[PDB]
């Protein structure tokens, strides 16, 4: 459909300052409910429309998914100095504000409907041949009624099986960065997604993130204390990797001594998910059949405690 | 979003709503088509780079006029945005350069005296009128594919996609992107090279047997279709 019309948006307040513009809340005049207008602006830049807008644009035009943030409709304000509006369906609350208060606490049948929802939305994703490519707490959007949607694609980029696309290094930032990357990968695959939402399993049942650090080097220390040192024999290709011989920590794998409370059917699955040869790492489509996921039934689950804040 | 028309629709354009003579506006698309194609390769932009931008040119002018829009003005802009579209982005300062070199004294004249502001309000403009569907997919990629599927001299085959891939060029001087898929111009293309050069392509199928070889390419196309469309790229050499 066309994409031009005037802001028939009534905006109720300020939501944030997300990238290339503040974030409003609204309610369309038509329709009703909820939108979130993400507002782009033109008059600021020499660049025109914003090449990093671009690629959200054309991305989210071809991903269609129950558990992914839709873009719905672009507006306008209408020689001028107008701006243009992104128009989402909005979410009222994220994973990791949830978190950050101690009021949430979630059951272990809140996260297995929140996990199925977020690597559903990812195997609909990596067949698509898309990476996220920016996977984090903030970015994982849930709202009053269970649904949970995955956002923030403008790091996304397409990917090829033919491994003949070398990307970029500074991917997913440092807390939930694989272990490939903090070694200098460049050519690597959408295992690098699975590691990230592996970070925001762990999370889930330690209400804090697992890896927190500050330095590169100290992430890969963090990393290795808990799920090993990069050894030839868990991860024969490690040798390949340019920061190798210059970021080495040897550490015996403590995953599963230090996830102790973490449920056996649960456990099995982080463990699986954390990995870290990227070969010898579970796919998104291997993790939905899991047992800690391959039973649940999403429409029989009643929708969380999440009080409106 | 559906993009395409049929005759009676080009026939009726909001340039030749305004009384522009339908032979002139022909020209105009034939100029505007060629510039941005110029333009980009002095920049040396990938062929879907330049593609793109043609396809939001003609597509741009399904919904505006030639008298009201410049069109050197707005090839420049469509170029602009198909370089940020294809990521082989090029700065839009540069794009002015090119288009000073390619164009005389009267030409430019459309760019008034500060061709960069004239350039960039119109990309406001060019993002609503092509409704923010800015991935398109062009005959080149089809052409190789089918190409990539036939069993013969390696030689006659090679000569084939090179004058296909010369049609292609040829066809985004024309209105056929709003006329036809890009999987059909590339068949019509593979059709006229074909004629012309006598090579019976039925006979590189796996069906040497059946006459309408494309047919293993594109669904329900009568050879009405394909004879059309190479009338219309065959009058672009014709005066």
């Amino acid at each position: 459909w066309g994409k031009r019309c005037v802001d028939k948006f009534d905006i109720i307040g300020i939501i944030g300052e997300g990238t290339y513009g503040q974030v409003y809340k609204a309610k369309d005049k038509d329709t009703g409910e909820l939108v979130a207008l993400k507002k782009v602006r033109l008059d600021n830049e020499k660049e025109g429309f914003p090449i990093t807008a671009i690629r959200e644009i054309k991305i989210l035009r071809q991903l269609i998914h129950r558990s992914v943030v839709n873009m719905k409709e672009i507006v306008t304000d209408k020689k001028d100095k107008g701006a243009f509006y992104l128009v989402f369906e909005y979410m009222d609350h994220d994973l990791m504000g949830l978190l950050e208060s101690g009021l949430v606490h979630f059951s272990e049948d809140h996260i297995k409907s929140f996990m199925k929802q977020l690597m559903e939305g990812l195997e609909y994703c990596h067949k698509k041949n898309f990476l996220h490519r920016d996977i984090k707490c903030s970015n994982i959007l849930l709202n009053n009624s269970g649904q949970i949607k995955l956002a923030d694609f403008g790091l996304a980029r397409l990917y090829n099986s033919e491994e003949s696309r070398p990307y970029t290094n500074k991917v997913i930032t440092l807390w939930y960065r694989p272990p490939e990357l903090l070694l200098g990968e460049e050519r690597y695959t959408p295992a690098i997604d699975v590691w990230s939402c592996g970070c925001i399993l762990g999370e889930l049942f330690t209400k804090k993130p697992i890896f927190q650090a500050n330095l590169e080097l100290a992430q890969l220390e963090l990393i290795s204390r808990l799920c090993g040192s990069p050894c030839p024999a868990v991860w024969p290709d490690v040798i390949k990797l340019p920061y190798f011989n210059t970021m080495k920590p040897q550490y015996r794998r403590r995953l599963r001594e230090e996830f102790s409370f973490i449920p056996s059917a649960a456990l099995d699955l982080l463990d699986h998910m954390l990995t870290l040869d990227p070969s010898k790492r579970c796919t998104a489509e291997q993790t939905l059949q899991s047992d800690f996921l391959k039973d649940v039934e999403l429409s029989k689950m009643a929708p969380p405690d999440l009080p409106h804040w | 979003p559906c993009w395409y028309w049929d005759k009676k629709d080009l026939a009726h354009t909001p340039s030749q709503l305004e009384g522009l003579d339908p032979a002139t506006e022909a020209r105009y698309r034939r100029e505007g088509a060629r510039f941005i194609f110029d333009v980009g390769t002095r920049l040396g932009l990938h062929y879907d780079t330049l593609a793109t931008g043609i396809i939001y040119f003609h597509r741009f002018y399904m919904f505006h006029s030639f008298k009201q829009f410049p069109r050197y003005v707005t090839g420049a802009c469509c170029l602009f945005l198909a370089g940020k579209v294809e990521e082989t982005p090029k700065k839009c300062k540069d794009i002015i350069k090119t288009a000073r070199s390619l164009l005389n004294d009267v030409q430019f004249g459309q760019f008034g005296d500060d061709p960069k502001e004239e350039v960039m309000v119109l990309e406001r403009i060019l993002l609503q009128t092509i409704k923010f569907d800015l991935q398109v997919e062009h005959p080149y990629q089809f052409l190789l594919k089918y190409a990539k599927q036939l069993k013969g001299d390696k030689n006659k085959i090679q000569k084939l996609v090179q004058m296909a891939w010369t049609f292609v060029n040829d066809s985004l001087c024309t209105t056929l992107s709003l006329q036809w898929e890009p999987e059909i111009i590339a068949v019509a293309v593979m059709y006229l090279a074909g004629r012309l050069c006598k090579f019976e392509i039925q006979e590189w199928t796996s069906k040497p047997m059946y006459r309408r070889w494309w047919e293993q390419f594109v669904q329900d196309v009568p050879v009405d279709v394909l004879e059309d469309i190479c009338h219309q790229i065959l009058d672009l050499y014709s005066q």
